[PDB]
């Protein structure tokens, strides 16, 4: 952890220090034992958990380690029953049905469990594999690793830098550091001190960015992991091993329904205890509290809706690589937003272009076709032949057919800007600048800020040579002493000096960058037309110009963010802007995209307004603040989260990425769900610390989509806001899923509660209600993901993270008291049903569990007194086991029925516009239908055929449940917040 | 809050209150549909079992004649199963009937119905079941290597067994057929290797017949016709092997009687007996 920058220093001092010579360098025998003390120059991969342990892992987390003692238990009991010669067996097929449940649910969970990975896989396409560097005045090429701190190392142009360098020579040496800072303008370097930031300091290179063009030579300063590009691969691998919100609501959820269990299982076995039972019905008596009241199929339905939601996202061309990170988007309350690349299109396009003393507005959407600004008015031509002619910039081949913003050009941005707009609203400039022939004088040399280009007119009537020429406004309005109005030259008014300036501090206002033009027809009178041109700007004049227009060009927004960004406001969301540009260019994207409203006001602008000193003016009235990177440097956390609570529209600019990586924390310091979206290397360590982090898909960078939890292919940023419709209809559709899962774990644990206390034959076996929680239940709770919105998700507010779960008291206290009682009185009214019609009057049962499961008595008396043998009494007991569980599938259609909606009616939801609803009552038609007459035509896993009136006893049971619960939204619809919202809404 | 906290205190009772209401009403609605004289169904005890006296636990009987504990179990057992059957609790002819000595037809005491009053019952007396009554024969021959065990048809409301007609070849002759009212019952060894080491069985019914006289059925059903005295077959042995663990099984032939393999006791018996010296 080294960060003493000493790029002040001179020549000497850092001769002095690293104890090297330019015209030298390191001995073989320094680099060498260099090499052996301070490492490599390589990046170093982290260590990583090999699959295997992560897939273990799996099998104690959830309710597994509830299924693990119960099959402990299992075993323990068929060792006894062993012991005392019961060959009944019964109870290793229920330890094999724990093992395989554990085993699935750790395979679903192990699916689930994030991706892992590594971003040093994203860097090996920018750090190169040599390097020149010179020893004993030797230029060797020497690879990148072996390079260590110290030696002398010259760069030339369109090679990566080999290592975080301070430049000591250079000539000509532009960088282009989009890893740093996002953006691709090219950077200059000197070897001067131009910043006390080394991040702009311009004398210094970093490792893995590009030298554009020129030659350098610098002693190098940091190699490896402590080069800038190491820290920043260091962050981006070191964080984001931190669970999901989705995942702490699961996890509360598990917590909830263990203890239950475990509270339940402690006191029954202690009454047990308290009540003259053997061991062995005590055990037995624990298993199957532990499998009732433990829901195997929910943490593997989960899984399965999250998958489902994720291929329906992904059919969107909308890539979700962690299956967790479908909800987060949703539950967000903060989304970081990088600029460049992300809010903007990444391509420099002409906005604004000033002539006839008006202001003239362009259309700079990615797939426009044409443009239309009152071409008709005059001066336009000019302003076209002399944007077409004054260029330098080519198109590459192999286009023909390629869309027009979409075609690959070499030569600068202003440039490429420039013949974009040129051969989007002329169509063909190649013919064009053919036609007019190109006399061989380009200028374009430094410190001059201007090139002209002199050519010959094609058109037969005027034949006339031409001067046009484009720079920086003011060496083009200092050359010109006229202006072109509407066809006739103007003379340079004090009144046209005064439109020209003020349009250029507002174009500059709007964050944009102008471009001067004009151009000098040359009368043959002076000029002859074999009349020869000189390089040397002497043979031909360069004053007395003629201004026609001013264009400006801004890197617009994409064509659907802004409407994205007002949505996500709309929807309850904090969109904050951190970005790596300048404060005057993030400000006018800001209000260009939406962060900043037209109203809202930072303080600098009220200070503008007033005329006031910036000190004071109060900063309650501004509604929006823009914090550079060095006011963010030295600001105490304190002071960061203030900055935060207070202003809702914020723009942080010049921001390294570890200032991302602190915005992003102190972001979620107020217990705030965080989303970042980026697409470069400087992301990454955002992108991993967030909650949920995505990242472009065609502009994206290799590092940025592999540290995001999700990609958006065709980059469409309006994919957000279906995201966080999404994440709240599976959070609702969750909702619904898990009560109705939890509601039928009461009517498994009651029989065997009954059992216990007042000692009835057994209502129902164990290896029943595995099948209830295994078979018929799964679907239904796979259709409950399908539901449609019941209200306007898109219109409330975030949830709070602390104080809204998943599961609250109130869905657990209404899926097991209010419903689930309501089952299990049904199912034991069956029960009864069934017994009493065969001879065991309901009284005549009481306590008669130890006669009637003794086989040696075989003249057990009833209430006619008949006398039954021991195995037509387990064959009754069959049957009431099986009609037991038919009773709890019809209960659990109409629950399923009731929990299809939560604050609306059936009526009013619709009872089949959800099909896959039908298609779970279907199945478990068929389940159980399967279960009772085929196994069961011969007697196996406790399931016999049911008489056909034994179908239908627990029917007004289910219209029960649905009036009463039918009765219970009503009145939560009838009076909002009226005691009965507050109690009995879920 | 206190008033809150009573607001839910007293909705939760007043909805478990409705629930249990519910409940106990559906109960009541089902329990009109069943008769107290008659099941609505016999499914499951329609082809009825058998069952033997002593009671024995795992199927087994060993005991050693020497040691009076070692069948003290057995001999109580019998004793508190034949205390009913005493003719001192049957002398009263208000509820008891005094049926022939000869096996007859099935008796129908009317109909069940809570009209006709209760029912009269055919009286079993002792002395039919020979030298294992009890009467004056102490240990009911828990002497040196006398066993014997006392079979019993179990009782279901409405049943009339009909035995088989002798029209195909049932077993070998026994001499006295009588079909017409007498349910046969015959103990056989269990294979092959048991039969050599059984003995000679000896069956002591009621007129000297092997079966169960059909003059007692139907059963009736506790409430019409309570103090119900079943037949009973006393079944001895005298003659079986010291030491050796021999299976003996017994079948009640008839049209109606059923079998079964997955309930064995569905008219058939799997019993053992080991004699130790
Ligand atoms: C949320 C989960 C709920 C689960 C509920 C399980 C409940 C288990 C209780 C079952 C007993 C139900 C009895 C209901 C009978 C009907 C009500 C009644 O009016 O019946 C009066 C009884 C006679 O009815 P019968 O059967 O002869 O009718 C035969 C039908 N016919 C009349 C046509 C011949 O009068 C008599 O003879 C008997 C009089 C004496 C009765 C003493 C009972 C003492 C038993 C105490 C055990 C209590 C355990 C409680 C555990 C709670 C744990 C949460
Ligand atoms: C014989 C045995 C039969 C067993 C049958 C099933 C028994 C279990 C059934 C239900 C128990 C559910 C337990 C839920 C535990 C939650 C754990 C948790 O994570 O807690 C967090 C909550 C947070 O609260 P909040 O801020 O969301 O609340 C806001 C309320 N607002 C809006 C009014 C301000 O803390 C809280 O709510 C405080 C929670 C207080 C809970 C007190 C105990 C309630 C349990 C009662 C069951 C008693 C036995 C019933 C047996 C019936 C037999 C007929
Ligand atoms: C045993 C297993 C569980 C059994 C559980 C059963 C629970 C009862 C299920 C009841 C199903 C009702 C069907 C139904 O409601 O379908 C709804 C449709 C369309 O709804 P919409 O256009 O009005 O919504 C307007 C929506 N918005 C207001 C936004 C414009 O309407 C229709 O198909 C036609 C029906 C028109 C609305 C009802 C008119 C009166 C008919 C009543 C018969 C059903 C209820 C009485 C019987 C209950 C069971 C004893
Ligand atoms: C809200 C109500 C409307 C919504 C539900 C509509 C359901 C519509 C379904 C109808 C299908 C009915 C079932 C199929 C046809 C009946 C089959 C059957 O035969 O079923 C009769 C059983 C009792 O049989 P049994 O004595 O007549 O047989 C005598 C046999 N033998 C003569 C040999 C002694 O009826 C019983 O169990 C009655 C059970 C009573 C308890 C049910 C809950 C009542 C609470 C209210
Ligand atoms: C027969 C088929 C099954 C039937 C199931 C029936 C379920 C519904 C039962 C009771 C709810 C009745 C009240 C609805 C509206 C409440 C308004 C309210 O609670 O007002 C509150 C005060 O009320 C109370 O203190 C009493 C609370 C209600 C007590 C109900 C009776 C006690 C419990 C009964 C449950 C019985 C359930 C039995 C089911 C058995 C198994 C099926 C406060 O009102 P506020 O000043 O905020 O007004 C708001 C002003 N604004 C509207 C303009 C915004
Ligand atoms: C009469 C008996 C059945 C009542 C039993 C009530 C038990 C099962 C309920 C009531 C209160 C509940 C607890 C309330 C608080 C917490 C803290 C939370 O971090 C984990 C769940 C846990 C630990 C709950 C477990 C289940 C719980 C203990
Ligand atoms: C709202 C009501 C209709 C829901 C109740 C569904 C009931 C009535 C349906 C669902 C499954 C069906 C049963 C499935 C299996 C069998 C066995 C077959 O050999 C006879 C029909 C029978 C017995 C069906 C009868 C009708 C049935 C019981
Ligand atoms: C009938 C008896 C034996 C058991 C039932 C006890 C019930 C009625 C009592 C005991 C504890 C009570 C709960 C205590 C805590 C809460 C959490 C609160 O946010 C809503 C009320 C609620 C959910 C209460 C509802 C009523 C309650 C569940
Ligand atoms: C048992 O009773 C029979 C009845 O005939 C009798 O013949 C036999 O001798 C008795 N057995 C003994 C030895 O008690
Ligand atoms: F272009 Al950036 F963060 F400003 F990726
Ligand atoms: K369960
Ligand atoms: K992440
Ligand atoms: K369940
Ligand atoms: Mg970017």
């Amino acid at each position: 952890g080294m960060d003493l920058d000493d790029h002040r220093l001179s020549n000497t001092e850092l001769e002095q220090k690293y104890g090297t010579n330019i015209i030298q360098g390191l001995s073989s025998v320094r680099a060498t034992e260099l090499l052996a003390r301070d490492g490599p120059n390589t990046l170093t991969p982290p260590k990583q958990t090999p699959e295997i342990i992560k897939f273990l892992k799996q099998m104690v987390g959830g309710f597994s380690i509830l299924l693990w003692i119960g099959a402990a238990l299992c075993w323990i009991a068929f060792v006894i029953q062993y012991v005392n010669n019961s060959a009944s067996l019964d109870n290793v097929y229920l330890g094999a049905i724990l093992v395989l449940v554990v085993i699935l649910t750790g395979i679903f969970a192990y699916y689930q469990e994030a991706k892992s990975t590594n971003i040093m896989a994203s860097f090996s396409k920018m750090i190169p594999q040599q390097a020149l560097v010179i020893r004993d005045a030797e230029k060797k090429v020497i690879s990148a690793e072996q390079l260590v701190v110290g030696d002398v190392v010259e760069i030339k142009g369109g090679d990566q830098i080999p290592a975080d360098i301070r430049l000591v020579f250079s000539q000509g040496c532009k960088v282009d550091n989009s890893s740093l800072t996002g953006e691709s303008e090219p950077q200059a370097r000197s070897t001067e001190f131009t910043h006390e930031n080394p991040l702009e300091t311009k004398n210094i290179g970093f490792y893995s960015t590009t030298c554009l063009e020129g030659t350098a030579t610098g002693i190098v300063i940091n190699t490896g992991d402590r080069t800038i590009i190491g820290r920043i691969a260091s962050l981006a691998s070191g964080v984001g091993s931190e669970k999901t919100p989705i995942a702490i609501e699961i996890e509360h959820f598990v917590h909830i329904v263990a203890g239950v269990a475990v509270s339940i299982d402690i006191i029954f076995f202690i009454t047990a205890v308290c009540m003259k039972y053997y061991v062995l019905d005590a055990i037995i008596f624990l298993i199957s509290i532990i499998v009732a009241n433990v829901p195997e199929g929910l943490l593997a339905t989960v899984t399965v809706t999250l998958s489902l939601t994720a291929k329906r996202m992904a059919k969107k061309n909308c890539l979700v690589k962690n299956l967790e990170a479908v909800e987060t988007l949703g539950s967000t309350s903060i989304i970081c937003s990088d600029k460049t690349g992300t809010l903007t299109q990444n391509r420099m396009t002409v906005a604004h272009l000033w002539f006839d003393n008006q202001i003239f507005v362009a259309d700079t959407s990615e797939n426009q076709t044409k443009q239309a600004f009152d071409q008709s008015s005059g001066t336009w031509a000019s302003l076209s032949k002399i944007i077409t002619l004054c260029n330098r910039a080519e198109f590459r081949p192999g286009q023909e057919s390629v869309p027009i913003m979409k075609r690959t050009v070499v030569g600068d941005a202003s440039e490429t800007a420039l013949l974009k707009f040129s051969e989007v609203i002329l169509g063909d400039v190649m013919g064009i600048r053919k036609r007019n022939h190109k006399v061989a004088e380009i200028p374009f040399n430094s410190t001059n800020k201007f090139q002209l280009s002199i050519h010959e007119t094609e058109d037969p009537n005027n034949k006339r040579f031409l001067v046009v020429m484009k720079g920086a406004p003011e060496r083009i309005l200092e050359k010109c002493s006229t202006i072109m109005i509407n066809g006739q030259e103007q003379p340079l008014d004090k009144s046209s000096a005064d439109s020209f300036h003020t349009a250029y501090m507002e174009l500059g206002g709007l964050g944009e960058r102008v471009l001067g033009f004009c151009h000098l027809y040359l009368p043959a009178e002076q000029f002859p037309q074999s009349y020869i041109f000189d390089v040397d700007s002497v043979n031909f004049p360069t004053s007395n110009f003629c201004f026609v227009g001013l264009l400006s060009m801004i890197d617009p927004p994409r064509s659907t963010v802004p409407d994205a960004v007002s949505k996500c406001r709309s929807a309850g969301i904090k969109v904050i802007m951190v970005t790596g540009d300048h404060p005057i260019t993030a400000k006018a994207i800001a209000k260009s995209v939406g962060i900043i409203s037209a109203n809202n006001e930072t303080v600098e602008d009220i200070a503008k307004r007033r005329n006031i000193a910036v000190e004071q003016v109060n900063k309650r009235e501004a509604k929006a603040a823009v914090v550079t990177g060095m006011e963010l440097k030295d600001m105490t956390p304190e002071q960061l989260d203030e900055l935060l609570t207070n202003y809702q529209e914020i723009v942080f600019a010049r921001t390294s990425p570890q200032q991302k990586l602190i915005i992003v924390e102190g972001c979620q310091r107020q217990d705030a769900i965080v989303a970042v979206t980026g697409d470069g290397v400087n992301d990454s360590p955002a992108l991993k610390k967030a909650d949920i982090g995505i990242a472009m898909g065609i502009a994206g960078s290799d590092a940025a989509k592999n540290a995001a939890d999700m990609v958006l292919l065709d980059d469409n940023f309006a994919s957000i806001v279906t995201g966080v419709e999404e994440g709240r209809l599976i959070f609702d559709n969750l909702k619904k899923t898990i009560a109705y899962t939890l509601t039928s774990n009461i009517p498994e644990l009651c029989p065997f509660l009954i059992y216990i206390v007042a000692g009835l034959p057994l209502p129902i076996g164990t290896i029943t209600i595995l099948f209830i929680d295994l078979g018929t239940d799964i679907i239904p709770s796979i259709a409950l993901a399908y539901e449609k919105a019941e209200s306007d998700i898109m219109n409330r507010k975030p949830r709070h993270k602390k104080k809204d779960r998943l599961v609250n008291t109130q869905l657990a206290i209404y899926s097991y008291l209010h419903i689930g009682l309501m089952q299990a009185l049904g199912g034991f009214l069956v029960y009864f049903t069934v017994y009493a019609q065969q001879g065991f009057w309901p009284t005549s049962l009481i306590n008669l569990r130890v006669a009637w499961e003794t086989d040696d008595i075989n003249d057990l008396e009833d209430s006619y007194g008949q006398e039954w043998t021991r195995y037509q009494r387990k064959y009754l007991e069959w049957t009431g086991s099986t009609a037991f569980f038919v009773a709890i599938m019809i209960q659990q259609w109409a629950d399923l029925i009731i929990c299809k909606t939560r604050r609306n009616s059936i009526f009013q939801q619709g009872l089949f516009r959800n099909k896959v609803i039908w298609v779970g009552i279907a199945s478990q038609v068929i389940v159980a239908l399967i279960l009772s007459y085929g196994l069961g035509s011969v007697p196996a896993l406790s399931f016999t055929m049911l008489r056909v009136q034994y179908w239908f006893v627990a029917v007004p049971h289910a219209i029960l449940i649905w009036v009463y619960d039918e009765m219970r939204k009503l009145f939560i619809r009838l009076y909002p917040g009226s005691w009965w919202d507050k109690n009995m809404y879920y | 809050t206190g008033g809150s906290w009573f607001k839910i205190l007293l909705f939760y009772v007043i909805f478990y209150g409705c629930l249990a209401g519910i409940f106990i009403g559906t109960i009541q609605v089902m329990l009109l549909t069943i008769s107290e004289l008659k099941p609505t169904y016999q499914d499951r005890v329609a082809p009825p079992g058998l069952t033997q006296i002593p009671q024995i636990q795992k199927t087994e009987i060993s005991f050693r004649p020497n040691d009076p504990k070692s069948y003290e179990a057995y001999v109580l057992n019998i004793i508190r199963f034949l205390e009913k059957y005493k003719d001192s609790a049957q002398k009263d002819d208000m509820i008891f009937e005094d049926c022939g000595s000869m096996p007859s037809e099935p008796k129908e005491r009317g109909e069940f119905n809570h009209e006709r009053g209760e029912r009269k019952v055919c009286r079993f007396k002792l002395d039919w079941l020979g030298n294992c009554s009890g009467l004056n024969d102490e240990s009911y021959g828990y002497k040196e290597g006398k066993p014997c065990i006392i079979i019993k048809l179990n009782r279901v409301l409405g049943f009339k067994p009909k035995p088989p007609k002798n029209e195909s070849l049932e077993t070998y002759p026994l001499t006295m057929k009588y079909n017409p009212n007498v349910l046969p019952v015959q103990c056989t060894g269990k294979r092959d290797e048991d039969k050599d080491k059984v003995g000679n069985i000896e069956y002591f019914g009621m007129g000297g017949f092997y079966g169960f006289p059909l003059q007692y059925y139907p059963y009736y059903g506790k409430l019409l016709q309570p103090k119900y005295l079943q037949p009973l077959l006393a079944v001895q042995f005298t003659n079986l092997t010291l030491d050796t663990e021999i299976r003996i099984e017994c079948k009640a032939y008839g049209e109606n009687i059923g079998y079964s393999e997955k309930d064995r006791f569905q008219g058939r018996f799997d019993v053992k007996i080991e004699v130790k010296s």
